[PDB]
C-alpha cells in the first residue's frame, strides 16, 4: 500500500528500478510493452544524470575539468 | 666570568616571518633559542572535542583531529589564560579556555564545504585565520549527512603536542663562509654559496680561522598564521627566563635544605 | 583522502590551499608556477599539492539518502 | 555488472574499480588460482636415469 | 597500549624533586646535579655559562635515556670556589642577558616599525 | 519508552523494530537495516 501511491523513483532503488525494468523489457515479448519499458528506463537515466549533474555541479565536475585539461 | 653583550639586528619585518640576527652569543644559547620557538611556544588550540552527531563519510577521530590543527589566533589572549592543568574549578570554565560550536547541515543540492569559518566562537578576539586567501577546509559534507560538535581551546606548548607548534619552520643558519670548518666539504666548488654568505664568487670557501668563535646566528621565524613572529620571539625569551627562574628558585631551596 | 592541515615536515598551514591550488592549475598556470604563486617555498611543503590523491569525492559519490 | 556505468556501480554500493572476476561464497570472496600442468597431446622423450629405461617416451 | 601521555616529559610528579644535588667521592669539590623532567634545551646553554666562567675545571651534561626525562650535570671547581655558587651565578647571569637580549629585540622592533 | 529505532538499508528511513519480530522496512521491504547512534556522551581528544 506504501509504494502504491510512493512513487518508485526516490531515492536510492534508481539502479534496482533500472534494472528491474531493462529486466521486465527483456522478458516481455510484446512490441508496446518493450517500447513503455524502454522509455521508462531512458527517462529513469535521464533523471539520473540532471539529478548527478545539480550535486556534482560544483567540485566534482571542476575537479574532472582540471584532470581532462592537465592530461 | 659573566654572561655577554648580544646584539640584534632586524634585516625583514613582515606579518608572516621575521629575519632577525644575533651576534655576539654562544651557540648554545641559540640552539636552545631555536628549541623554545619550535617547542616551549604557549598557544591556544583545540583539545577537547564533543561529537553529537557526525554522518559525514570520515571517521569520527578524523574530524576532531582536524579541528586540533586549525590555528587560533593568540595575540593577546595567550598570555592572560591558565593551563587547564592548574585550573582551580570544574568543567572548561572560560577563564581558562575558549569554547567553539560548529553546527552544518548540506540541505541544497550542491556539496558543502565546510570550512574553518563555521567555527563560530564564544570569544570575539580567539577566531580561526580568518579576518584577514580561502579557509581552512574541514570535510565535504552531501545532501543528507550533517556535522554537529562544540570544542573547548585551551594553553598548551609543541612539546606536548604538534598542534601547539606556532612556528611553521625556523631557519638557523651560523657562519655561512666555512669558516670554523664545522663541516669539511670534500669538493667546495660543487656547493652554491649560502644566502648570507659575503664571500665573492671567486673564492669557495673563507680560509681557516683558529681562534675564531660562532656568532652572527641567523633566524628566520615563520608564523603559520596564530601568534605573530616577534611574538613568538618574546613569548619564548620570556618562557626560557621563567624556566631558568624556577630552576634557580629550586636550586636556592634545595641548598638551603641541605 | 582529504587535504591535510599542515605539512608533516614544516607544519605551514596547507590545508586553506587545495581549492586555490585547483582553481590556478584550470585557469591557465601550471603545477611549478602556482606552487610558487600560492606561496610554497620548501620543497617539503610542495608534496602536499603534488602527492596528494582526493579520494574524498569517490567517498561522497556513495550518498547516503537521496 | 555486465557493462554498467559508473552512476549504477556507485548506486549500487560498489565501485568501477573493482577487478572484478571472483566468485562469492557465503560472503566471502573466492578467486581460483590458475593451475598450470604437463600440455596434453604432445610427445615428451625424457632421459629418467634412476630407473631402468634409457630414454622414455610419455604422452 | 604502554605509549605514555604527553605531560609526562615536563610536569613533576607528586614525591619527585625538581633538582637533586649530590656530591662525588672521586675527586674533591665535585657535585653531580640531576634535574627532573627537562631535555637539553635547558642542559647545554647551563653548560656552555659554566665553560665560560675559568674557576670551573670540568662542565658537562648527559641524558641517561631518551625515553626518560632526565639529565645529570657534572661541575668541578677549584677549591676555593664551590660548584653551588658555580651554579647560581651561571644561572643569574644567563637570566640577565637574556633578559638584556629580549629588550634589545624589542627595543629593534619598535624602531623597525616605521623607523 | 525505547522501541530500538533502526535505520532502513537503502531507504534510510526510521523504522521501529521490536524483539521476536521481522527484519524487514516499513515500507518496499528489505532485509538490509543499520542501527542510530548512541546517546552516550562522545567525547574525543583532538590529539
Ligand atoms: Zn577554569
Ligand atoms: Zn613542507
Ligand atoms: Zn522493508
Amino acid at each position: 500500500e506504501k509504494e502504491r501511491f510512493r512513487k518508485a523513483p526516490p531515492n536510492y532503488a534508481m539502479k534496482k528500478t533500472q534494472l528491474l525494468k531493462e529486466k521486465a523489457m527483456a522478458e516481455d515479448l510484446g512490441d508496446q510493452d518493450k517500447a513503455k519499458q524502454i522509455q521508462d528506463q531512458l527517462n529513469e537515466l535521464e533523471e539520473r544524470a540532471e539529478a548527478l549533474d545539480r550535486q556534482r555541479t560544483k567540485n566534482i565536475s571542476a575537479i574532472s575539468y582540471i584532470n581532462q585539461r592537465n592530461r | 666570568p659573566y654572561a655577554n653583550q648580544p646584539t640584534v639586528r632586524i634585516t625583514e619585518l613582515t606579518d608572516e616571518n621575521v629575519k632577525f640576527i644575533i651576534e655576539n652569543t654562544d651557540l648554545a644559547v641559540a640552539n636552545s633559542i631555536r628549541r623554545v620557538f619550535i617547542a616551549e611556544v604557549p598557544i591556544i588550540a583545540i583539545d577537547w572535542v564533543q561529537i553529537d552527531a557526525n554522518s559525514s563519510v570520515l571517521h569520527d577521530e578524523f574530524i576532531a583531529h582536524r579541528l586540533g590543527l586549525i590555528p587560533l589566533t593568540s595575540d593577546d589572549i595567550v598570555d592572560k589564560l591558565q593551563y587547564s592543568r592548574d585550573c582551580t574549578c570544574e568543567e572548561f570554565c572560560p577563564e581558562c579556555s575558549v569554547e567553539f560550536t560548529l553546527d552544518v547541515r548540506c540541505n541544497e543540492d550542491q556539496t558543502r564545504h565546510v570550512t574553518s569559518r563555521d567555527l563560530i566562537s564564544n570569544s570575539p578576539r580567539v577566531i580561526p585565520v580568518t579576518s584577514r586567501q580561502d579557509d581552512i577546509l574541514i570535510v565535504k559534507l552531501r545532501k543528507g549527512q550533517e556535522l554537529r560538535l562544540r570544542a573547548y581551546a585551551k594553553k598548551g606548548f609543541g612539546k606536548e603536542h604538534a598542534k601547539w607548534n606556532p612556528t611553521a619552520g625556523v631557519a638557523f643558519e651560523y657562519d655561512p663562509d666555512n669558516a670554523l670548518r664545522h663541516t669539511v666539504y670534500p669538493k667546495p666548488e660543487e656547493w652554491p654559496k649560502s644566502e648570507y654568505s659575503e664571500l665573492d664568487e671567486d673564492e669557495s670557501q673563507a680560509p681557516y680561522d683558529p681562534n675564531g668563535k660562532p656568532e652572527r646566528f641567523y633566524y628566520n621565524v615563520e608564523s603559520c598564521g596564530s601568534l605573530r613572529p616577534e611574538t613568538i620571539v618574546l613569548s619564548a625569551l620570556s618562557g626560557l627566563k621563567k624556566k631558568l627562574s624556577d630552576l634557580q628558585t629550586q636550586l636556592s631551596h634545595e641548598i638551603q635544605s641541605d | 583522502m582529504i587535504i591535510p592541515v599542515r605539512c608533516f615536515t614544516c607544519g605551514k598551514i596547507v590545508g586553506n590551499k587545495w581549492e586555490a591550488y585547483l582553481g590556478l592549475l584550470q585557469a591557465e598556470y601550471t603545477e611549478g608556477d602556482a606552487l610558487d604563486a600560492l606561496g610554497l617555498k620548501r620543497y617539503c611543503c610542495r608534496r602536499m599539492l603534488l602527492a596528494h590523491v582526493d579520494l574524498i569525492e569517490k567517498l561522497l559519490n556513495y550518498a547516503p539518502l537521496e | 555488472l555486465n557493462g554498467l556505468t559508473d552512476r549504477d556501480l556507485c548506486e549500487l554500493n560498489e565501485c568501477p574499480l573493482d577487478p572484478g572476476g571472483y566468485f562469492i561464497i557465503n560472503g566471502s570472496e573466492k578467486v581460483l588460482i590458475a593451475q598450470e600442468k604437463m600440455a596434453t597431446n604432445t610427445v615428451y622423450v625424457f632421459a629418467k636415469k634412476d630407473s631402468k629405461y634409457a630414454y622414455t617416451g610419455e604422452c | 597500549m604502554n605509549a605514555p601521555p604527553a605531560f609526562e616529559s615536563f610536569l613533576l610528579f607528586e614525591g619527585e624533586k625538581k633538582i637533586t644535588i649530590n656530591k662525588d667521592t672521586k675527586v674533591p669539590n665535585a657535585c653531580l646535579f640531576t634535574i627532573n623532567k627537562e631535555d637539553h634545551t635547558l642542559g647545554n646553554i647551563i653548560k656552555s655559562q659554566l665553560l665560560k666562567d675559568p674557576q670551573v675545571l670540568f662542565a658537562g651534561y648527559k641524558v641517561p635515556h631518551p625515553l626518560e626525562h632526565k639529565i645529570i650535570i657534572r661541575v668541578q671547581t677549584t677549591p676555593d670556589y664551590s660548584p653551588q655558587e658555580a651554579f647560581t651565578n651561571a644561572i643569574t647571569d644567563l637570566i640577565s642577558e637574556l633578559s638584556l637580549l629580549e629588550e634589545r629585540f624589542r627595543v629593534a622592533i619598535k624602531d623597525k616599525q616605521e623607523g | 519508552q525505547q522501541p530500538m529505532i533502526y535505520i532502513c538499508g537503502e531507504c534510510h528511513t526510521e523504522n521501529e523494530i521490536k524483539s521476536r519480530d521481522p527484519i524487514r522496512c516499513r515500507e518496499c521491504g528489505y532485509r538490509i537495516m543499520y542501527k542510530k547512534r548512541t546517546k552516550r556522551l562522545v567525547v574525543f581528544d583532538a590529539r
